[PDB]
Protein backbone atom coordinates (compact mmCIF):
# COMPACT_ATOMS: atom_id res chain seq x y z
CA UNK A 1 0.00 0.00 0.00
CA UNK A 2 1.89 2.97 -1.21
CA UNK A 3 0.68 6.51 -1.51
CA UNK A 4 2.23 7.37 -5.01
CA UNK A 5 1.59 3.71 -5.85
CA UNK A 6 -2.51 3.68 -5.55
CA UNK A 7 -2.68 7.45 -7.15
CA UNK A 8 -0.59 6.01 -10.28
CA UNK A 9 -2.83 3.31 -11.10
CA UNK A 10 -5.54 5.53 -10.48
CA UNK A 11 -4.57 7.62 -13.79
CA UNK A 12 -6.34 4.55 -15.94
CA UNK A 13 -9.57 4.55 -13.88
CA UNK A 14 -10.58 8.45 -14.12
CA UNK A 15 -9.35 8.30 -17.74
CA UNK A 16 -10.87 5.09 -19.22
CA UNK A 17 -13.63 3.14 -16.29
CA UNK A 18 -15.99 5.22 -16.78
CA UNK A 19 -17.76 5.86 -20.15
CA UNK A 20 -19.04 5.14 -23.76
CA UNK A 21 -18.27 1.87 -25.56
CA UNK A 22 -18.29 4.05 -28.95
CA UNK A 23 -16.04 6.80 -27.53
CA UNK A 24 -13.84 3.93 -26.19
CA UNK A 25 -13.73 2.74 -29.96
CA UNK A 26 -12.07 6.07 -31.13
CA UNK A 27 -10.45 6.56 -27.75
CA UNK A 28 -8.21 3.15 -27.33
CA UNK A 29 -6.99 4.27 -31.00
CA UNK A 30 -6.01 7.48 -30.22
CA UNK A 31 -3.82 5.76 -27.08
CA UNK A 32 -2.00 3.62 -29.37
CA UNK A 33 -1.19 6.42 -31.71
CA UNK A 34 0.72 7.90 -29.04
CA UNK A 35 2.57 4.59 -28.35
CA UNK A 36 3.40 4.50 -31.87
CA UNK A 37 4.59 7.90 -32.11
CA UNK A 38 6.79 7.45 -28.72
CA UNK A 39 8.17 4.42 -30.28
CA UNK A 40 9.22 6.47 -33.26
CA UNK A 41 11.04 8.44 -31.28
CA UNK A 42 12.57 6.01 -29.01
CA UNK A 43 13.78 4.71 -32.39
CA UNK A 44 15.57 7.41 -33.26
CA UNK A 45 16.86 8.69 -29.81
CA UNK A 46 18.32 5.10 -30.11
CA UNK A 47 20.15 5.62 -33.30
CA UNK A 48 21.57 9.19 -32.39
CA UNK A 49 22.95 7.58 -29.63
CA UNK A 50 24.69 4.90 -31.52
CA UNK A 51 25.97 8.29 -34.14
CA UNK A 52 27.46 9.85 -30.18
CA UNK A 53 29.70 7.02 -29.64
CA UNK A 54 31.24 7.06 -32.71
CA UNK A 55 31.39 10.89 -32.71
CA UNK A 56 33.03 11.25 -29.14
CA UNK A 57 35.23 7.76 -29.98
CA UNK A 58 36.21 10.33 -33.04
CA UNK A 59 36.93 12.68 -30.60
CA UNK A 60 38.91 10.96 -27.86
CA UNK A 61 41.44 9.75 -30.90
CA UNK A 62 41.71 13.09 -31.89
CA UNK A 63 42.50 15.05 -28.61
CA UNK A 64 44.77 12.45 -27.65
CA UNK A 65 46.83 12.66 -30.87
CA UNK A 66 47.40 16.78 -31.22
CA UNK A 67 48.90 16.62 -27.76
CA UNK B 1 54.24 14.38 -58.45
CA UNK B 2 53.15 10.73 -59.77
CA UNK B 3 49.93 11.28 -61.51
CA UNK B 4 48.75 15.24 -62.30
CA UNK B 5 47.16 16.92 -59.78
CA UNK B 6 43.66 17.17 -62.05
CA UNK B 7 43.25 14.11 -61.81
CA UNK B 8 44.08 13.63 -58.12
CA UNK B 9 41.31 16.02 -57.75
CA UNK B 10 39.09 14.12 -60.34
CA UNK B 11 39.48 11.43 -58.07
CA UNK B 12 38.87 13.46 -54.50
CA UNK B 13 35.47 14.33 -56.16
CA UNK B 14 34.79 10.71 -56.95
CA UNK B 15 35.47 9.16 -53.56
CA UNK B 16 32.84 11.42 -51.72
CA UNK B 17 30.58 11.24 -54.87
CA UNK B 18 29.93 7.62 -53.54
CA UNK B 19 30.66 8.57 -49.71
CA UNK B 20 27.55 10.73 -50.30
CA UNK B 21 25.57 7.62 -51.60
CA UNK B 22 26.28 5.77 -48.97
CA UNK B 23 24.92 7.53 -46.55
CA UNK B 24 21.41 7.93 -48.60
CA UNK B 25 21.79 4.22 -48.98
CA UNK B 26 22.46 4.04 -44.80
CA UNK B 27 19.22 6.43 -44.42
CA UNK B 28 17.23 3.94 -46.59
CA UNK B 29 18.35 0.91 -44.67
CA UNK B 30 17.80 2.63 -41.33
CA UNK B 31 13.92 3.51 -42.86
CA UNK B 32 13.40 0.25 -43.19
CA UNK B 33 14.61 -0.79 -39.75
CA UNK B 34 12.15 1.82 -38.37
CA UNK B 35 9.52 0.16 -39.97
CA UNK B 36 9.99 -3.15 -38.94
CA UNK B 37 11.39 -1.95 -35.39
CA UNK B 38 7.68 -0.63 -34.86
CA UNK B 39 5.47 -3.37 -36.31
CA UNK B 40 7.21 -5.09 -33.95
CA UNK B 41 6.84 -2.78 -30.99
CA UNK B 42 3.58 -1.02 -32.09
CA UNK B 43 1.69 -3.63 -33.49
CA UNK B 44 -1.22 -1.96 -35.28
CA UNK B 45 -5.05 -1.68 -33.50
CA UNK B 46 -7.89 -4.02 -34.52
CA UNK B 47 -10.86 -5.24 -32.87
CA UNK B 48 -14.63 -5.93 -29.13
CA UNK B 49 -16.25 -7.19 -25.74
CA UNK B 50 -17.18 -3.34 -24.96
CA UNK B 51 -16.59 -4.96 -20.86
CA UNK B 52 -13.00 -6.76 -22.38
CA UNK B 53 -12.04 -4.16 -24.20
CA UNK B 54 -11.37 -1.76 -21.98
CA UNK B 55 -8.78 -3.82 -19.91
CA UNK B 56 -6.91 -3.35 -23.18
CA UNK B 57 -7.23 0.58 -23.07
CA UNK B 58 -6.00 0.04 -19.41
CA UNK B 59 -3.02 -1.66 -20.66
CA UNK B 60 -2.80 0.49 -23.24
CA UNK B 61 -3.01 3.78 -21.25
CA UNK B 62 0.12 1.83 -18.99
CA UNK B 63 2.06 1.02 -21.89
CA UNK B 64 2.52 4.96 -22.58
CA UNK B 65 3.27 5.97 -19.18
CA UNK B 66 6.02 3.39 -19.28
CA UNK B 67 7.23 3.90 -22.98
CA UNK B 68 7.45 7.91 -22.23
CA UNK B 69 10.33 6.84 -19.72
CA UNK B 70 12.00 4.48 -21.65
CA UNK B 71 11.72 7.60 -24.13
CA UNK B 72 13.05 9.82 -21.27
CA UNK B 73 15.96 7.08 -20.49
CA UNK B 74 17.72 7.07 -23.96
CA UNK B 75 16.76 11.10 -24.62
CA UNK B 76 18.77 11.74 -21.17
CA UNK B 77 21.94 9.81 -22.59
CA UNK B 78 21.76 11.53 -25.97
CA UNK B 79 21.24 14.98 -24.11
CA UNK B 80 24.60 14.02 -21.82
CA UNK B 81 26.19 13.00 -24.80
CA UNK B 82 25.55 16.26 -26.68
CA UNK B 83 27.08 17.83 -23.55
CA UNK B 84 30.17 16.24 -23.67
CA UNK B 85 30.73 16.39 -27.27
CA UNK B 86 30.67 20.25 -27.43
CA UNK B 87 33.09 19.75 -24.17
CA UNK B 88 35.39 17.27 -26.51
CA UNK B 89 35.25 19.71 -28.97
CA UNK B 90 36.08 22.60 -27.11
CA UNK B 91 39.02 21.30 -25.90
CA UNK B 92 40.70 20.09 -29.10
CA UNK B 93 39.90 23.71 -31.05
CA UNK B 94 42.21 25.16 -28.52
CA UNK B 95 45.33 22.98 -29.74
CA UNK B 96 39.67 40.07 -58.30
CA UNK B 97 40.12 38.59 -61.59
CA UNK B 98 37.11 39.12 -63.67
CA UNK B 99 37.01 42.83 -62.96
CA UNK B 100 40.52 43.16 -63.47
CA UNK B 101 40.20 41.00 -67.20
CA UNK B 102 37.90 43.93 -68.56
CA UNK B 103 39.18 46.90 -67.03
CA UNK B 104 42.58 45.79 -68.94
CA UNK B 105 41.62 44.40 -71.93
CA UNK C 1 43.85 23.42 -50.93
CA UNK C 2 47.00 24.51 -52.89
CA UNK C 3 46.81 21.45 -55.62
CA UNK C 4 43.18 22.18 -56.33
CA UNK C 5 44.21 25.39 -58.04
CA UNK C 6 47.24 23.69 -60.51
CA UNK C 7 44.00 21.54 -61.63
CA UNK C 8 42.21 24.41 -62.76
CA UNK C 9 45.23 25.83 -64.31
CA UNK C 10 45.75 22.38 -65.95
CA UNK C 11 42.47 22.63 -67.62
CA UNK C 12 42.50 26.39 -68.83
CA UNK C 13 41.67 26.31 -71.81
CA UNK C 14 44.40 27.50 -74.77
CA UNK C 15 41.93 30.15 -76.08
CA UNK C 16 41.67 31.12 -71.69
CA UNK C 17 45.53 30.98 -71.36
CA UNK C 18 46.22 32.96 -74.47
CA UNK C 19 43.74 35.92 -73.20
CA UNK C 20 45.88 35.72 -69.89
CA UNK C 21 49.05 35.90 -71.48
CA UNK C 22 47.42 39.14 -73.31
CA UNK C 23 46.68 40.29 -70.03
CA UNK C 24 50.07 39.61 -68.16
CA UNK C 25 51.83 41.61 -71.05
CA UNK C 26 50.19 44.37 -70.70
CA UNK C 27 50.32 44.11 -66.60
CA UNK C 28 54.59 44.15 -67.29
CA UNK C 29 54.66 46.88 -69.77
CA UNK C 30 57.65 48.76 -68.74
CA UNK C 31 59.17 45.86 -65.28
CA UNK C 32 62.63 45.28 -65.64
CA UNK C 33 62.51 41.58 -65.11
CA UNK C 34 59.46 40.99 -67.43
CA UNK C 35 57.43 40.25 -64.20
CA UNK C 36 55.31 41.78 -61.84
CA UNK C 37 56.86 43.39 -58.69
CA UNK C 38 54.69 46.31 -56.44
CA UNK C 39 54.81 48.90 -58.72
CA UNK C 40 52.87 46.83 -61.74
CA UNK C 41 50.39 45.26 -59.04
CA UNK C 42 50.35 48.62 -57.18
CA UNK C 43 49.11 50.65 -60.58
CA UNK C 44 46.69 48.11 -61.34
CA UNK C 45 45.42 47.61 -58.16
CA UNK C 46 45.17 51.43 -57.39
CA UNK C 47 43.69 52.00 -60.83
CA UNK C 48 41.23 49.36 -60.62
CA UNK C 49 39.20 51.12 -57.95
CA UNK C 50 41.05 49.76 -54.95
CA UNK C 51 44.49 51.16 -53.20
CA UNK C 52 46.32 48.07 -51.23
CA UNK C 53 49.44 49.03 -49.47
CA UNK C 54 53.10 47.95 -50.10
CA UNK C 55 53.52 45.67 -47.28
CA UNK C 56 49.98 44.41 -48.45
CA UNK C 57 51.21 44.35 -52.13
CA UNK C 58 53.67 41.90 -51.30
CA UNK C 59 51.34 39.46 -49.38
CA UNK C 60 49.55 38.64 -53.38
CA UNK C 61 52.48 38.01 -54.74
CA UNK C 62 54.08 35.98 -52.01
CA UNK C 63 50.47 33.60 -52.14
CA UNK C 64 51.50 32.55 -55.03
CA UNK C 65 55.30 33.17 -54.95
CA UNK C 66 56.59 29.83 -55.79
CA UNK C 67 59.62 31.19 -57.06
CA UNK C 68 60.26 33.71 -54.11
CA UNK C 69 62.04 36.57 -56.29
CA UNK C 70 59.23 39.10 -55.02
CA UNK C 71 57.72 39.00 -58.92
CA UNK C 72 54.57 36.75 -60.15
CA UNK C 73 55.95 35.39 -63.48
CA UNK C 74 52.90 34.55 -65.98
CA UNK C 75 53.21 30.37 -64.01
CA UNK C 76 52.39 31.86 -61.17
CA UNK C 77 50.09 34.38 -62.51
CA UNK C 78 47.77 31.56 -63.91
CA UNK C 79 47.44 30.42 -60.33
CA UNK C 80 46.78 34.15 -59.24
CA UNK C 81 44.03 34.24 -61.86
CA UNK C 82 42.39 30.95 -60.48
CA UNK C 83 42.74 31.98 -56.87
CA UNK C 84 39.97 34.52 -57.74
CA UNK C 85 37.38 32.19 -60.21
CA UNK C 86 34.09 23.68 -51.62
CA UNK C 87 32.89 21.04 -48.49
CA UNK C 88 31.32 22.55 -45.06
CA UNK C 89 33.13 20.42 -42.40
CA UNK C 90 29.93 19.54 -41.09
CA UNK C 91 29.56 17.44 -44.18
CA UNK C 92 33.03 16.27 -44.25
CA UNK C 93 32.47 14.57 -41.00
CA UNK C 94 29.57 12.46 -42.22
CA UNK C 95 31.07 11.38 -44.86
CA UNK C 96 34.49 10.45 -42.74
CA UNK C 97 32.42 7.69 -40.99
CA UNK C 98 32.01 6.36 -44.44
CA UNK C 99 35.44 5.65 -45.67
CA UNK C 100 36.38 4.30 -41.79
CA UNK C 101 34.27 0.87 -42.49
CA UNK C 102 35.63 -0.95 -39.01
CA UNK C 103 34.57 2.30 -37.52
CA UNK C 104 38.14 2.74 -35.29
CA UNK C 105 38.42 6.67 -35.82
CA UNK C 106 40.98 6.75 -38.84
CA UNK C 107 41.07 5.86 -42.39
CA UNK C 108 43.36 3.01 -43.47
CA UNK C 109 45.41 2.35 -46.59
CA UNK C 110 42.48 -0.42 -47.28
CA UNK C 111 39.64 1.56 -46.39
CA UNK C 112 40.91 4.11 -48.94
CA UNK C 113 42.01 1.39 -51.87
CA UNK C 114 38.33 0.16 -51.27
CA UNK C 115 36.37 3.25 -51.98
CA UNK C 116 38.62 3.87 -55.00
CA UNK C 117 37.86 0.85 -56.76
CA UNK C 118 34.00 1.67 -56.00
CA UNK C 119 34.62 4.72 -57.74
CA UNK C 120 34.28 2.32 -61.02
CA UNK C 121 37.43 4.14 -62.36
CA UNK C 122 40.71 2.10 -63.18
CA UNK C 123 42.62 2.87 -60.10
CA UNK C 124 46.29 2.57 -60.78
CA UNK C 125 48.82 1.52 -57.93
CA UNK C 126 50.70 5.45 -58.62
CA UNK C 127 46.86 6.42 -57.71
CA UNK C 128 46.68 4.93 -54.46
CA UNK C 129 50.61 5.96 -53.44
CA UNK C 130 50.32 9.19 -54.10
CA UNK C 131 46.66 10.02 -52.74
CA UNK C 132 47.49 8.07 -49.31
CA UNK C 133 50.67 10.33 -49.17
CA UNK C 134 48.96 13.18 -49.56
CA UNK C 135 46.54 12.77 -47.21
CA UNK C 136 48.45 11.21 -44.61
CA UNK C 137 50.68 14.17 -43.26
CA UNK C 138 52.83 12.44 -40.70
CA UNK C 139 53.32 8.84 -42.37
CA UNK C 140 51.57 6.78 -40.01
CA UNK C 141 49.37 4.93 -42.47
CA UNK C 142 46.04 6.68 -42.18
CA UNK C 143 44.24 9.50 -41.58
CA UNK C 144 42.64 10.96 -38.87
CA UNK C 145 39.89 13.10 -39.18
CA UNK C 146 41.95 16.66 -38.80
CA UNK C 147 44.04 15.47 -41.79
CA UNK C 148 40.71 14.52 -44.10
CA UNK C 149 39.22 18.10 -43.36
CA UNK C 150 42.64 19.42 -45.28
CA UNK C 151 42.68 16.52 -47.33
CA UNK C 152 39.26 17.47 -48.96
CA UNK C 153 39.92 21.51 -49.38
CA UNK C 154 37.66 22.82 -51.47
CA UNK C 155 36.53 19.93 -53.28
CA UNK C 156 33.14 19.68 -55.05
CA1 LIG D 1 58.58 34.37 -59.03
CA1 LIG E 1 39.63 2.57 -40.16
CA1 LIG F 1 48.10 10.56 -40.40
Amino acid sequence: REKKKILAERRKVLAIDHLNEDQLREKAKELWQSIYNLEAEKFDLQEKFKQQKYEINVLRNRINDNQ
Amino acid sequence: SKISASRKLQLKTLLLQIAKQELEREAEERRGEKGRALSTRAQPLELLGFAELQDLARQLHARVDKVDEERYDIEAKVTKNITEIADLTQKIFDLSADAMMQALL
Amino acid sequence: MDDIYKAAVEQLTEEQKNEFKAAFDIFVLGAEDGSISTKELGKVMRMLGQNPTPEELQEMIDEVDEDGSGTVDFDEFLVMMVRSMGKSEEELSDLFRMFDKNADGYIDLEELKIMLQATGETITEDDIEELMKDGDKNNDGRIDYDEFLEFMKGVE
